[PDB]
């Protein structure tokens, strides 16, 4: 409800330009609609869509003039998450690749002699080398801030 | 294995706050009966009182909390600590943190500390499996039953995600 | 089999191979929850 | 600079190292293979053969309904969750016995010998009683359906052309 | 005493440099500036590497 | 055996106890090549047809698709029956994230992406008919790859194979002619007469669908074809001794084309493919072999001399026998236009039925079928180099015709260099004028048709004569050898037009003199850098850096781009500027001034105007009216099925773009860089050991070449496309 | 992508939330968002 941008439910545009945009693919009477492939340009799909119409709805995004999702989190109201509730994971999903990324490498001086010892990967991964990826920060993310860094290692 | 006697207490602390944590909503736990996602508070009460919201039960009872917890912290740090239950030892006889302050930089070892029975420890973690049952339902299926000879292992119904909420 | 181990690698198409036979899954998920638009927590 | 030369087997060219192949399988624990391949379908040596029977169920087929518990979508797809977690922990840590523990990197004895090795007729006891059974789950291999969307292997069946005609 | 140890490189000349260990060999032949023979396992824009050294340098730890 | 890598391969110093990234494109950038292999033929001849292998096993691996993905989902049937309106389609695509609309739904009961490049027209040409059919030829050719790829293993491997009887060169050069053309040409006639001819002649009206005379018929017993074009079919073929005249009926030089749908006659293609068939069967015995009949191999060439041009053209090489590289220009320049020849030929005078009228392949095809050609020749004689700097051994030559050039360099190249001003510089410097003379330059007086005219004119030429050519003069054939040339004797069909008298003039001795130009200063680049290349009059000694070899001196005050490898590194760009020109001129003739439509009162009506004539004189006229007058197609063109060409040249413009970044850029600048970052990994211990160095000079005159040169292509194929179809 | 593949409905256009604050306090009174100052009676826009 903030800055504009209305929650979709007053429908004005979006919902209609929608029930327009998608719905002249629908005028695909211009073929023969029964069973097809070769055609189904009409009947289905709209299932994902129109039979997801008033569905999408539904949490607002306060989709806005034009009548489309102006997608915003910034840390106000329910939204504090339309990208943050799915905004952290990414952080999470990446830099523990860094762990594998690190400990894969930080092995590539152990057992001794290295590099292409980088090309032949010694199938490097599946558990703790990754499956620590699971559990890094605020329990041990300060794998950073002691003996591994510094750095302090040799 | 994994690592060194780093946190014990941290997770111990956790397991301390744990059982009586899962004792907390363990009132909704229903002696026999009185539950749901909660609002109230032990019994009674009726002074003047413990209140809302230009008051909150929060900041009053939980500012002062701070010095009650920092004492431990700095107590850990500069040991510091009883004689000695929690950091660490006197009686009798838990799972040993075992080590002393340093390594070869770190590893002159690191973990020969297993051994025994069922024992003391255990229940500390029990309540976090409790939790990962007890949290998961309560917004997914917000009441806790158990029911034999009736329709356990039969069911009845269904209930998924998108309904709505 | 072992042991972490190591284990044994292979040559030039592993970082690659990763794209396909596993990474695809994505499009399954992206099918499974058709599109995303934004956050579905459970 | 080893060796390499040697490196190998240590040279080359041109032959018998031999260890040898390549071009098929297989050196280390090509026995995890062994130890996996017996069990996996010795297991199966008891799914379809019960089946390959039931068609013939002389006088009455089977019957069992429940006597357990009966309501709103009741019983068995729940399910493998319980059933094949139980037999889950079964599979796993019987056969971490390709060696096995970490050779890769209380007491001791029992039994007497070397996996009470053998005996040297019982090595033969396991033999192709172990293998010929996976010769015969090659019958499995070749569908293991016989219902080839095949109608067909009914009215039960199965077989049985011999081959009549007309 | 340190013949080819984990010893450093330290002069506004080099390529690798801070990069540590290795004095491999050291001569006894005086003239030059180049007594300190270094070989690691990391390389400049040659491939053979190892070029030589000495004097206003080894400002290092163990 | 053997094998396998691992470090080190062929670039001697490959393993190097590594040290740096940038080996992974020294190997990816050596790998095939030789001398950085060996000319030791007993292991290089036995690579080239090893090959040469897969390429086919790949070509097979190819074609075996273009029928499975024809005959697993037709537009073939669901159209064939009805050419005309309702047209091509060979791919329909899974329902992921909005793929869909990419498979249109516009083809006669078919959802699917529409298709440019005959095929429908290639297989309605023979006949085949039935999806379960050239699907019965999808399997014909896929293992059928197999065995041909089962030749890798055939010889070489268990069979280190033979240069002794590779070197020689007479059986094969005779047999290709006979041998494996000659299994062909005419043994496509047996096909082109019996299979092909009438399952077309009787297609040419009735025979709508399903009862489709499965080729199965017409062997052992005749009667039917007999019931058709006769020949008297007893068991005695006249022309065994000169009743030729009769078994004719259905093959007198018909020329023109089938006005009941363009193409041009199959009644006009056995006489073409049993004559040019057998010359190649006979004329594919003229050389030695064993049985005492034949010619010189080379013994012919030193046959003749001439005073200057001395020795003549004499004793013609002995690696020309041996191996590839030496040879390797000629099979390309040749094959070269042998894909600009068939081009300027195909559209030029239609094969398989359903072209002339078509478009989206009396263009489309036309191109590519000119890229491959341009591409091919305009990178053919980077094989003249290598060779000198390579496969050429000690001696064989001096007084050779060869050397007669290498001496006469500097003053052979040179006298092109000037044409390559005049021809161009000023003959392109010539739209320019008429811009300065249309903007500034008032029709009053300047270079266009009712302008620097040139009244009748330009003729015609000839061509025209090409139109008195069949009415006498080459007695007959039929109808004017190709409607494109001639007078006003004019056809078409299918409402829209087909080919007509495409008349030239101003707009015609213009443009042209650009292809006429270009293919001057696009060779000599080429010749300059093909002659000097090993001896260059200004680093004189080259074979001292390799084939590629970057530049050299910051000295002599600016020695770079010396290599032919880099004479080739821009050898191309222009081609693209030249092939990726010329296409253009084409697609605004075909159209605007050839394609049609129909209405009626004497009036053909083209895709665009008889514009062109005087609004493609001036340079500009090709953005006024060749862009923003077009592109509309692609500019808007989203939410649709033009929904790829609104999606390609996007990330085709970028990736014309993301060239210059690697191509205008520095190289030391970049290496200089990949520390800095380095500090992050390292100090924080991550960092490689394949020391991540920054891409090797040549290597990035090996990307803004590819990338530029991927970029402005798709783009124009993202573009030219979607123009054609709806205003197509 | 979408905008091409009939799908503008779904779309990643995340609308600026920040500059946003400015341009109102610095005066601008154009729709929504019940905060102070430009309130067209507000206590940074007062005292002055
Ligand atoms: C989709 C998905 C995917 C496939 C990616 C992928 C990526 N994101 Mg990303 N991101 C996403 C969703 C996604 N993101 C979402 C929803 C957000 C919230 C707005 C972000 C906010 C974000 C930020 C702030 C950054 C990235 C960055 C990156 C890149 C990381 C480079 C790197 O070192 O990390 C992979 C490996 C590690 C070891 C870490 C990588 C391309 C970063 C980047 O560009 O360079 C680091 C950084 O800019 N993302
Ligand atoms: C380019 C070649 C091509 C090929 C590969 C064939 C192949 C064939 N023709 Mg044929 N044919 C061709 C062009 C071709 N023809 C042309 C241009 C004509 C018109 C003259 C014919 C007129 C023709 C007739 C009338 C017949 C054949 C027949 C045949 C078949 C059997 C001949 C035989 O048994 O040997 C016998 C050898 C002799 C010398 C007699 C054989 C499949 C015959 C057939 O269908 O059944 C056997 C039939 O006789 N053909
Ligand atoms: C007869 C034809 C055809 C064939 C079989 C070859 C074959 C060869 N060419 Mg070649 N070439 C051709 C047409 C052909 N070319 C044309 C038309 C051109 C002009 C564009 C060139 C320009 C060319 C150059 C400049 C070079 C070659 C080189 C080579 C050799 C190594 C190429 C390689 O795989 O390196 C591996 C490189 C890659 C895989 C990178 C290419 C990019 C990929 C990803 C596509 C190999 C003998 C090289 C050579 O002879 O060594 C000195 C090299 O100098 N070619
Ligand atoms: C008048 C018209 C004009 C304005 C020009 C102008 C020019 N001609 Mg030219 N030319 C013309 C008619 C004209 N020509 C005609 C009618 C013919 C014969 C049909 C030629 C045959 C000709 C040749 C062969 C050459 C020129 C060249 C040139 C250029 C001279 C060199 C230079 O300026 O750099 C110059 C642009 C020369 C050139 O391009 O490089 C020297 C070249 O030598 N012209
Ligand atoms: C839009 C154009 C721009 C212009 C105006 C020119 C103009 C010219 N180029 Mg050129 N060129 C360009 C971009 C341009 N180039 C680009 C981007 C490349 C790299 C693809 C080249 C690569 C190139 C080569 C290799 C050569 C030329 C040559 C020439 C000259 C031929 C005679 C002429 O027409 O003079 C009228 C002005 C001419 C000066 C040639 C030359 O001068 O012959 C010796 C020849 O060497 N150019
Ligand atoms: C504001 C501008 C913008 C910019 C920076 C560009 C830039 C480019 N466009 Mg482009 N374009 C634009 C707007 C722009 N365009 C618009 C608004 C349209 C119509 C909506 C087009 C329609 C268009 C088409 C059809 C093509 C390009 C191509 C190109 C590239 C030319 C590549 C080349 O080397 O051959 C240029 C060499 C020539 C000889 C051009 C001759 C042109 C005249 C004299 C005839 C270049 C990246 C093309 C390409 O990559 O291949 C040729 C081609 O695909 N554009
Ligand atoms: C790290 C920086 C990168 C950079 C250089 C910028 C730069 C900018 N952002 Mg921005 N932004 C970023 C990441 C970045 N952003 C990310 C990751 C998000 C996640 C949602 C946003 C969300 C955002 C919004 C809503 C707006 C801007 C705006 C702006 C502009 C004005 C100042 C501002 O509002 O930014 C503040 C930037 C940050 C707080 C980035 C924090 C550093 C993190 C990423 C570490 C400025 C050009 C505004 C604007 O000018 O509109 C016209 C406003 O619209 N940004
Ligand atoms: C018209 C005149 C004059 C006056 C009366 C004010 C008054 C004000 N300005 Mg201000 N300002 C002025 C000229 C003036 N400004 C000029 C010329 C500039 C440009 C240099 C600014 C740039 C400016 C900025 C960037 C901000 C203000 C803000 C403010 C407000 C303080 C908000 C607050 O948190 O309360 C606190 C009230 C106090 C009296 C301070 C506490 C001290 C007590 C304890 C004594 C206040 C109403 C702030 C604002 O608008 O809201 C956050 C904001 O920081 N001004
Ligand atoms: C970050 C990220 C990403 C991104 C991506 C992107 C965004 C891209 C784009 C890019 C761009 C921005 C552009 C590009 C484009 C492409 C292209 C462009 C291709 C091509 C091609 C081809 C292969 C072709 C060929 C051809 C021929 C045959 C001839 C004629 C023409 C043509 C072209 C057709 C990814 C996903 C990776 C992953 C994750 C993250
Ligand atoms: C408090 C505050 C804030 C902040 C601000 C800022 C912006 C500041 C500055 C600050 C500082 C003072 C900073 C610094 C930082 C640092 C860093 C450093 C970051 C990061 C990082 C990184 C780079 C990482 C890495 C890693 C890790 C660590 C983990 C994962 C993996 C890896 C290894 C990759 C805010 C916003 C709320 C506002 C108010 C106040
Ligand atoms: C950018 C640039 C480089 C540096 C470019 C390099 C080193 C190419 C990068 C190679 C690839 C892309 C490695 C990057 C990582 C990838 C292998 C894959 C990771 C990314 C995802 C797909 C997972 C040059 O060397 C150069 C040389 C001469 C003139 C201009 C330039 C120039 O412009």
């Amino acid at each position: 409800d903030i800055a504009g941008l209305t929650p979709c439910k007053e429908s004005k545009q979006f919902a209609k330009r929608e029930k327009q945009a998608l719905k002249k693919l629908q005028a695909s009477l211009k073929l023969y609609a029964d069973d097809s492939a070769p055609a189904l340009a009409i009947k289905a799909t709209m299932e994902k869509t129109k039979k997801r119409f008033d569905n999408y709805g539904k949490y607002g995004l306060l989709c806005g003039s034009d009548g489309l999702p102006h997608l915003i989190v910034s840390g106000d109201q329910r939204h504090w998450g339309e990208f943050i509730t799915p905004g952290i994971l990414f952080l999470y999903i990446a830099g523990w690749i860094g762990w594998v990324g690190r400990s894969y490498l930080i092995a590539i001086r152990d057992e001794k002699k290295p590099t292409q010892k980088e090309i032949i990967i010694d199938v490097p991964l599946a558990s703790s080398l990754l499956f620590r990826g699971f559990s890094w920060p605020v329990a041990a993310y300060r794998e950073l801030l002691n003996g591994e860094l510094v750095d302090n290692n040799f | 294995p994994e690592n060194l006697r780093w946190f014990v207490q941290a997770e111990l602390v956790n397991g301390r706050w744990a059982m009586l944590g899962v004792a907390g909503m363990l009132l909704p736990e229903v002696f026999t009966s009185i539950g749901i996602i909660n609002v109230p508070k032990w019994y009674a009460a009726g002074k003047e009182e413990y209140f809302a919201s230009s008051s909150t039960l929060f900041v009053i009872e939980f500012i002062l909390s701070h010095y009650v917890e920092i004492r431990r912290w700095q107590d850990i740090k500069n040991p510091g600590s009883v004689n000695q239950d929690p950091i660490f030892k006197q009686y009798s006889l838990p799972a040993g943190e075992v080590g002393y302050p340093g390594g070869i930089f770190n590893p002159l070892n690191f973990a020969p500390t297993l051994e025994a029975k069922e024992k003391e420890i255990a229940n500390g973690r029990l309540a976090m499996l409790a939790f990962l049952g007890f949290i998961i339902q309560h917004n997914v299926t917000g009441k806790g039953p158990f029911d034999n000879l009736l329709q356990h292992i039969s069911d009845p119904w269904h209930n998924t995600i998108v309904q709505t909420l | 089999m072992r042991d972490f181990k190591t284990y044994l690698s292979v040559a030039p198409v592993l970082s690659t191979l990763w794209f396909g036979s596993l990474a695809g899954l994505l499009i399954e998920i992206n099918r499974f929850f058709p599109d995303a638009l934004t956050f579905p927590f459970f | 600079p080893e060796w390499l030369d040697g490196s190998l087997p240590g040279d080359f060219g041109f032959d018998p190292l031999g260890l040898s192949s390549d071009p098929e399988s297989l050196r280390w624990n090509v026995q995890a293979e062994l130890v996996h391949s017996r069990w996996a379908m010795l297991g199966a040596a008891g799914i379809f053969i019960p089946e390959f029977l039931t068609k013939l169920g002389i006088l009455n087929t089977p019957s069992w309904y429940t006597a357990g518990e009966q309501e709103y979508f009741t019983d068995t797809t729940t399910l493998f969750i319980v059933e094949l977690v139980f037999i889950g922990w079964a599979e796993g840590r019987r056969w971490a016995d390709i060696l096995n523990p970490g050779c890769v990197n209380l007491w001791f004895d029992p039994l007497g010998w070397g996996s009470a090795s053998p005996q040297k007729l019982k090595e033969l006891r396991t033999k192709e009683i172990k293998n010929g059974r996976l010769a015969m789950l090659a019958v499995m291999g070749a569908w293991f359906q016989h219902i080839y969307t095949g109608t067909g292997p009914i009215d039960n069946l199965f077989a049985h052309l011999a081959d009549p005609g007309h | 005493p340190k013949r080819g140890s984990k010893v450093k490189i330290l002069r506004r000349e080099s390529y690798w440099f801070k990069n540590v260990g290795s004095v491999v060999a050291v001569d006894q032949d005086p003239k030059t500036r180049y007594p300190v023979v270094v070989r690691f396992a990391k390389v400049n824009y040659a491939n053979i590497s190892t070029n030589n050294y000495a004097l206003d340098e080894v400002e290092e730890v163990a | 055996f053997e094998q396998w890598a691992k470090p080190g391969h062929f670039s001697r110093t490959i393993a190097k106890g590594p040290d740096t990234t940038t080996w992974i494109w020294n190997l990816h950038a050596d790998a095939h090549d030789f001398d950085s292999h060996t000319s030791d033929l007993e292991e290089i001849s036995r690579k080239v047809f090893s090959a040469h292998f897969g390429q086919l096993s790949i070509i097979f691996l190819w074609l075996s698709g273009m029928y499975f993905h024809g005959a697993r989902f037709s537009n073939y049937e669901a159209w064939l029956n009805d050419p005309t309106h309702i047209g091509p389609s060979a791919q329909v695509v899974w329902p992921i994230v909005g793929q869909e609309i990419l498979n249109g739904d516009v083809g006669g009961g078919f959802r699917g992406i529409q298709i440019t490049s005959g095929f429908f027209q290639i297989w309605r040409a023979s006949g085949i008919t039935s999806e379960l059919q050239l699907y019965c030829t999808a399997i014909g050719a896929l293992v059928f790859a197999g065995l041909m790829l089962f030749a890798g293993w055939f010889h070489y491997h268990k069979a280190a194979p033979k240069l002794a009887w590779f070197q020689d060169v007479e059986s094969m050069l005779n047999h290709h002619l006979a041998g494996l053309l000659g299994l062909g040409s005419l043994s496509w006639a047996g096909h082109q007469v019996h299979v092909s001819l009438p399952i077309n002649q009787f297609l040419n009206a009735g025979v709508d669908p399903k009862e489709i005379p499965l080729p199965h018929e017409f062997i052992l017993n005749r009667d039917l074809l007999a019931q058709l074009y006769p020949s008297f079919a007893e068991g005695a073929t006249p022309f065994f001794t000169l009743n030729w005249s009769k078994y004719a009926d259905f093959l007198t030089f018909r020329g023109g084309l089938d006005p009941l749908t363009g193409g041009l006659w199959l009644t006009d293609i056995a006489h073409h493919h049993l004559a040019i068939a057998i010359l190649f069967l006979i004329a594919g015995h003229m050389y030695r072999t064993n049985w005492g009949i034949g010619h010189g191999i080379k013994d012919i060439l030193e046959a003749h001399k001439g005073p200057f041009t001395g020795q003549g053209h004499k004793g013609l090489y002995e690696i020309l026998t041996t191996s590839w590289h030496a040879q390797l220009s000629i099979n390309l320049a040749m094959l070269g236009s042998l894909t600009i020849v068939v081009a300027q030929h195909m559209y030029s005078m239609p094969p398989y039925p359903y072209l002339a009228t078509d478009y989206a392949t009396q263009l489309s095809l036309f191109t590519h079928h000119m890229w491959i050609g341009g591409f091919l020749i305009v990178g053919a004689a980077a094989h003249a180099a290598i060779f000198m700097v390579r496969d050429y051994d000690p001696t064989t030559r001096y007084n050779d015709l060869l050397d007669r050039v290498l001496r006469h360099r500097d003053a052979i190249i040179s006298h092109l260099n000037w044409v390559c001003i005049f021809l161009g510089f000023h003959s392109f410097g010539l739209y320019i004028h008429n811009d300065t003379m249309s903007a500034l330059g008032r029709p009053q007086d300047m270079f266009s048709d009712t302008a620097i005219q040139l009244q009748p004119v330009f003729a015609q030429w000839i061509q025209n004569t090409h139109a008195l050519a069949p009415g006498t003069t080459a007695p007959g054939a039929t109808a004017s050898t190709s409607l494109t040339w001639g007078g006003g004797d004019l056809v078409a069909v299918g409402n829209k037009v087909a080919l007509l008298p495409i008349p030239l003039g101003t707009a015609d001795f213009l443009v042209h003199h650009i292809h006429a130009f270009t293919i001057h200063v696009t060779v000599l680049i080429l010749l300059k850098g093909v002659l000097f290349a090993r001896s260059s009059r200004l680093i004189p000694d080259k074979a001292n850096l390799g084939f590629r070899f970057p530049c050299d001196g910051p000295g002599r005050g600016g020695t770079c781009q010396v290599s032919a490898w880099d004479h080739v590194f821009l050898g191309l760009f222009w081609m693209y500027n030249s092939i990726s020109v010329v296409i253009f001129h084409f697609s605004w003739k075909m159209q605007s001034d050839v394609w049609g439509t129909i209405n009626d009162q004497g009036v053909v009506t083209h895709i665009t105007a008889g514009n062109f004539a005087q609004s493609s004189i001036t340079i500009n006229g090709w953005l006024r009216d060749f862009l923003w007058a077009q592109a509309s197609q692609v500019i808007q063109s989203y939410g649709s099925s033009l929904s790829a060409y609104g999606l390609f040249f996007l990330g085709a413009h970028f990736v014309w773009a993301f060239s210059l970044m690697f191509l205008f850029s520095g190289r030391g600048y970049w290496q200089e860089l990949i520390e800095s970052i380095v500090w992050a990994h390292n100090k924080l211990k991550v960092a490689p050991a394949t020391q991540p160095r920054a891409l090797s000079i040549v290597q990035g005159r090996a990307v803004g070449v590819t990338h530029y040169l991927l970029g402005g292509i798709a783009t124009t194929w993202a573009f030219f496309l979607a123009r054609i179809i709806a205003v197509g | 992508v979408m905008l091409a593949f009939g799908t503008p409905e779904k779309q990643i256009l995340i609308e600026p939330i920040f500059a946003q604050w400015i341009q109102s306090a610095h005066g601008k009174t154009t729709y929504g968002f019940d905060i102070p100052l430009s309130s067209t009676n507000g206590p940074a826009l007062n005292a002055g």
